[PDB]
């Protein structure tokens, strides 16, 4: 139902700034639940940050909170992170991903629960 | 002192053949109905104006493509049900779907589906449940039907989250109406002799007592069903006999809305 | 198996000659759904008639009520046809004026 | 029947070298087919390297020729991925996988029927 | 030509009583035992395992250890799922056949003693007069993608492999030749005046043979062959009965023809 | 389904009084699949008595083979009994000699 591709990614010094969009394919993009998920290298797969509707507090990780914002433009079916203050633990392949919720549920209850998964964008943090 | 206004979901789906079916819906708030659902229309119609409960705009966009993939979801998976398990057509399907908020907030769900107008399955917890004494061919559709992860965590989600929260909503939203107490108007007529008939119309809510002399109720009154009026109130006709005995009796007729004030009419 | 329809049929306000007033059908307790229901003035079916959307009780069976707006006199006759796969032939129920 | 678990990804500079591990739990680990996968960014999993039964020839995709060499040691249960000379282009989420095959079948026609994986880790190849 | 034929016999009596035994056939040998109270196939000849490795042959004991186990709880669940009572009796016949070139295999499986499923192809396919709730069951075999992969690559790789190894391995035991003893005895009177002349075959490998009684060249058309039943060996026992006239039992002789004589028939006169 | 047995009783080699021989019994062509089969001697059981392992034909019917090892006499006389579901008394095939 839903088709997910990042990108973004590419090389970042180290308190820098980088960008990432995800493009979602797909009937009704405003009603998914849509999330950032990354896998740093020898660690395992991670959630990074989740938005839903209009008007809710979208979830981070304590890890990222203060540093990272995600954001979505529902006209345009994508999806976005900003990542500002970028530090040598955020290098990993980030990745998209997406599960039509119902209301009722709260967020961090279905964090668990992604359907679609995007293939991945790298991000690098020399210095 | 309190209540209950249940929200039940009915579907019902029919299946002339491999070629032409249909899907109709509604939603009941205790005895009020609050939603429509037309199989030639794209999304469920509201039928109140506080139909949508405390659900945002974008929160209740995301029901309507949850119902609307889910009606032509269900449709293509009865259809490969009949020819998986070779089960021939008509197919009649019935859906009652929904929960209860009880005053202190408890909750409780159901999800029952009936099969020729007979209980087949339901969902219960997390997963499908066969009824007790179910054809054969009902084993492998649980067996199915439990394969399917997201399914099931949806209904979960839906019975044990959303139903619950749009419930609350809906009490809210719509206390005036539920709680209005609309008062009946009674009158009398003859009937063919085997007696004396009395008509209760126009009384809200359902819940409604009427019987037959003074103090003394003859405990031989047949009431009739409960009958529903265009205007969402009741209609109940009450009849009882003997010809001498029939002078001085009277029709008692006690309603809620009626504040202790019974309607006494005696014939003649 | 199949449920045969309960056909009955009332005035939403007591009969008055000359004064407006509605005319209620309901069927009740049938299955399955496919039913055909007319409301008959004089033994023709009447134009303008409105039917609630089909819904069924808990025992699974279906109801339905049907009702239009008339004004009974002293001569019309008013009356309820219904078809259903469990009736050989359309099954008519007048409607009994007091 | 089995289950995997990878480990021994991180970051290494391009021309590097680095081994992964695989431990499985399970009855009869050396009458299984083992495999390696890979999924790189923005791209789908891929087989790199397959093995079977002492003295038969292991697989390898042609893109590792010369540099991969896949090995197992039976009485650890643990299969091993000795990977040299790394490139940026082999910068992937490293899969373990296995699948019990009978004889006679020739290994190349299995690669495509592994039925029990792990999670993954990730090797990222700087520079 | 020997084709190897598996077997196997599941008796369930109830839900807490069950057994599965098996054995395997390369032609008219018997090459291996399965018993229930055994954790392994056991091989009853030193080449049971063909040129198969010790690593390929260990292999194949975890699957069918694991096969064993798993098709007893499926069928239990089947049981259950589909209601059917105990006592529950099923055999299965599986193999292959390699031609001197095309091959052909087979998986017939059986309930209560009649057929009832079958895997052709890729796919279990239900007999064509099986009971209604076997579809159920074809329903379930066929969502099992593992097993329908391996049953192929049994039948279709494994099993000629196989056969080759062990025609390999066992040549000396299966192009045997074991020349028949024989020797004439009297019988039961067919009736009044008539005689039952008695011509015992016994001993003879491999199976084929040829026994009648003849008047020189003339075959008596009224040879009564009995069925080649098995001696303890490995070796075959056949008895060719013939009513005749006393009279007639003159210059009368019993030939045997088989493989291992080389042409050198056994002639055995009466008197 | 049942299937009654057939019962063959015959030596391996040619009977001759002294000489060691072995006494098969062969019971094929039954169903179900439970049975039991004992070799007599003078009408005593014979201890030593093995079995090949329980197979089945083509058409789904089990065979099995008894035998033993045994030196005749003149006066022995050996028997092979055999029962099962479809027989409703033990039945004794005895060992002609001739
Ligand atoms: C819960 C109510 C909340 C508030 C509602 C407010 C509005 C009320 C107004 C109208 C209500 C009308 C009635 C509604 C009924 C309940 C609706 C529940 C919707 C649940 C959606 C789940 C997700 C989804 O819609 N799931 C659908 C799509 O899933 P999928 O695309 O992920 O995969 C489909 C393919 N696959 C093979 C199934 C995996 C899914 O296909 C439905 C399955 C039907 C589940 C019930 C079946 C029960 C048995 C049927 C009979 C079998 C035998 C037949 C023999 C001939
Ligand atoms: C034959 C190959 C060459 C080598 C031979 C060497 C000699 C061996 C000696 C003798 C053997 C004699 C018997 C052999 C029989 C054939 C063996 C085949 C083994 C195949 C293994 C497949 C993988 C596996 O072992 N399959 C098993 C394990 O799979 P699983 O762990 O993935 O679990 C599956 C669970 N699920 C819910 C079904 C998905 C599986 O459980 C059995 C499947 C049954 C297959 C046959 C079914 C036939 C019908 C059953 C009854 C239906 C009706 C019931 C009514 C009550
Ligand atoms: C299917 O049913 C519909 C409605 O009952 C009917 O119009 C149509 O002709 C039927 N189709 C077939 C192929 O029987
Ligand atoms: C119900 O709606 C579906 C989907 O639009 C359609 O295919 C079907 O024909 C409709 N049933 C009718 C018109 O009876
Ligand atoms: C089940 O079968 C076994 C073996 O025949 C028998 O001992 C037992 O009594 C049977 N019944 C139960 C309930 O176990
Ligand atoms: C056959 O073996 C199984 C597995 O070991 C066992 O559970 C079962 O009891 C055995 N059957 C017998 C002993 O009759």
């Amino acid at each position: 139902q839903v088709q997910l591709v990042e990108s973004g990614g590419g090389l970042v010094q180290a308190g820098g700034s980088l960008r990432l969009s995800c493009a979602a394919s797909g009937s009704s993009f405003s009603s998914y639940t849509m999330t950032w998920f990354r896998q740093a290298p020898g660690k395992e797969r991670e959630i990074v940050a989740g938005i839903r509707w209009s008007g809710e507090s979208p979830y981070y990780a304590d890890s990222v909170k203060g540093r990272f914002t995600i954001s979505r433009d529902n006209a345009k079916n994508t999806l976005y992170l900003q990542m500002n203050s970028l530090k040598p633990e955020d290098t990993a392949v980030y990745y998209c991903a997406a599960r039509l919720v119902p209301p009722g549920i709260p967020i961090e209850r279905t964090l668990e629960s992604m359907r679609y998964w995007g293939k991945g964008t790298l991000v690098t943090v020399s210095s | 002192m309190q209540r209950l206004f249940p929200l039940r979901c009915l579907q019902i789906s029919s299946f002339a053949n491999s070629s032409w079916t249909r899907t109709d819906g509604l939603a009941w708030l205790g005895e009020l109905q609050t939603h429509s659902w037309s199989n030639d229309s794209d999304t469920v119609r509201s039928l109140k104006p506080w139909s949508q409960g405390t659900f945002s705009d974008q929160q209740w966009e995301t029901l309507q493509h949850i119902f609307r993939v889910y009606r032509s979801s269900f449709t293509r998976d009865v259809k490969e049900f009949a020819k998986m398990l070779r089960l021939s057509y008509p197919l009649e399907l019935q859906v009652s779907a929904g929960c209860e908020v009880h005053p202190g907030n408890a909750s409780n769900n159901f999800f029952h589906v009936a099969f020729q107008g007979k209980d087949i399955l339901s969902f219960q917890g997390t997963s499908w449940e066969p009824t007790q004494e179910a054809p054969l061919w009902v084993n492998l559709a649980i067996q199915v039907l439990n394969q399917d992860k997201w399914t099931r965590e949806t209904v979960q989600w839906l019975l044990n989250g959303t139903c619950p929260q749009f419930v609350s909503g809906l009490l809210e939203s719509g206390k005036s109406e539920l709680k209005k107490q609309v008062k009946p108007k009674a009158w009398l007529s003859r009937g063919p002799s085997p007696l004396l008939v009395c008509h209760v119309s126009g009384f809200y809510p359902k819940p409604v007592w009427v019987k037959w002399r003074g103090e003394q109720e003859q405990q031989g009154t047949q009431p009739g069903d409960i009958l529903p009026n265009a205007d969402e109130t009741w209609y109940l006709r009450a009849t009882l006999v003997v010809a001498g005995e029939a002078a001085g009796l009277s029709c008692r007729v006690k309603h809620s809305s009626l504040e202790g004030q019974d309607i006494v009419l005696y014939w003649g | 198996i199949q449920r045969t329809p309960k056909i009955q049929v009332y005035s939403r306000h007591p009969a008055e000659n000359g004064k407006s007033n509605f005319l209620n059908c309901y069927v009740s307790g049938f299955h399955p759904s496919d039913i055909e229901v007319d409301l008959l003035k004089n033994g023709e079916r009447i134009e303008k008639v409105e039917h609630s959307d089909l819904s069924f009780s808990k025992d699974w069976s279906f109801y339905l009520l049907y009702y239009t707006e008339f004004t009974p006199t002293e001569k019309d006759e008013y009356a309820c046809r219904v078809n259903h796969v469990t009736l050989s032939q359309p099954k008519i129920v007048k409607w009994d004026r007091d």
